């Protein structure tokens, strides 16, 4: 299964 | 033995040709199990291995959500990154993400990964400790400071040490017959004379799993690396791999040379002779 | 910017035996960017209905793909593969040899 959070902008 | 789960994301900006193309692929060792393509009709994470097909819609719903959330973040980041390197709207650019975890034979965490790349070159990477970041350039340093303030490393470590290894456990159990298999290579040898005094001796290894193999040439027992040609371990297309090793030998001396095949699926290494 | 030439490999799924059903494979790797044109050829003509693997990459960010089609080899028919990328000035054609 994939990573949900973080997902923060560069 | 030791296993790994890995995810590979690719975001490619297409100026004028609409919105960026996002492709996500998931692997358990050398087996691709999931896919996502922003160009496909489904607009869902799709199964690519039989053992993942047993997952219910709540799995596919969550995986689709995660992957679309990253595709959207990449869409904005593509813009941010071209402002960083001061690039025009005109050009096409690439963002690549690699992440995953390795487990021991006990099924416990060994090491985690997360690394990003902009236009093929290393951008930002999570360090072995999963607590600090490594910025490859001046632009990446801005991302590093942003990610430090947002405590991105804690959230990444929480996944890599936690959820990542837990999914791998679930996958290894549900796909034991496939993932824990050791397919041995189907070995054969070919001889092709190049000159009246020279000949090519090629050794084959077909239909093996995992991809890890060692092909070596030997002359009367002594190791041979001089005049040896090797091909990159290639996929067969059925979930197995192929590889060949060739050597240029003097005509009539073909019986002196032996090929040694080393694979996990072999009880003892094979010795092939013409 | 990173520009890497694709490495081409044309081969079959199983060892080539005339009249028997097989798969013609084309493995493009080590390339950057992802934008690539890969076609499978039967006597210089483009084979229709050629499927491919999902875009993936190496530890050094170099992409790789497997293009494949179900085929039945014959002594008469010549199979090859046409590949084009930004690093290539013109489409590169790699002929299929039964022992490579
Ligand atoms: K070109």
């Amino acid at each position: 299964g994939t990573s949900g959070s973080p997902i923060i902008n560069r | 033995g030791s296993h790994s789960m890995r995810y590979f994301y690719t975001s490619v900006s297409r100026p004028g040709r609409g919105e960026p193309r996002f492709i996500a692929v998931g692997y358990v060792d050398d087996t691709q199990f999931v896919r996502f393509d922003s160009d496909a009709a489904s607009q869902r994470m799709e199964p690519r291995a039989p053992w993942i097909e047993q997952e219910g819609p709540e799995y596919w719903d969550q995986e689709t959500r995660n992957v679309k959330a990253q595709s959207q973040t990449d869409r904005v980041d593509l813009g941010t990154l071209r402002g960083y390197y001061n690039q025009s709207e005109d050009g096409s650019h690439t963002i690549q993400i690699m992440y995953g975890c390795d487990v021991g034979p006990d099924g416990r965490f060994l090491r985690g990964y997360r690394q990003d790349a902009y236009d093929g070159k290393d951008y930002i990477a999570l360090n072995e400790d999963l607590r600090s970041w490594t910025a490859a350039d001046m632009a990446a340093q801005i991302t590093k400071r942003k990610w430090e303030a947002a405590h991105a490393a804690e959230q990444q470590r929480a996944y890599l040490e936690g959820r990542c290894v837990e999914w791998l456990r679930r996958y290894l159990e549900n796909g034991k017959e496939t993932l824990q298999r050791t397919d041995p290579p189907k070995t054969h040898m070919t001889h092709h004379p190049i000159s009246d005094h020279e000949a090519t001796l090629r050794c084959w290894a077909l239909g093996f799993y995992p991809a890890e193999i060692t092909l070596t040439w030997q002359r009367d027992g002594e190791d041979q690396t001089q005049d040896t040609e090797l091909v990159e371990t290639r996929p067969a297309g059925d979930g197995t791999f192929q590889k060949w090793a060739a050597v240029v030998v003097p005509s009539g001396e073909e019986q002196r040379y032996t090929c040694h095949v080393q694979h996990e699926g072999l009880p003892k290494p094979l010795t092939l002779r013409w | 910017m990173i520009q890497r030439t694709p490495k081409i490999q044309v081969y079959s799924r199983h060892p080539a035996e005339n009249g028997k059903s097989n798969f013609l494979n084309c493995y493009v790797s080590g390339f950057h960017p992802s934008d690539i044109e890969v076609d499978l050829l039967k006597n210089g003509e483009r084979i229709e209905k050629v499927e491919h693997s999902d875009l993936s990459f190496s530890k050094d960010w170099s992409f790789y793909l497997l293009y494949y089609t179900e085929f039945t080899p014959t002594e008469k028919d010549e199979y090859a593969c046409r590949v084009n990328h930004v690093t290539l000035s013109q489409p590169k054609i790699v002929k299929w040899d039964r022992d490579m």
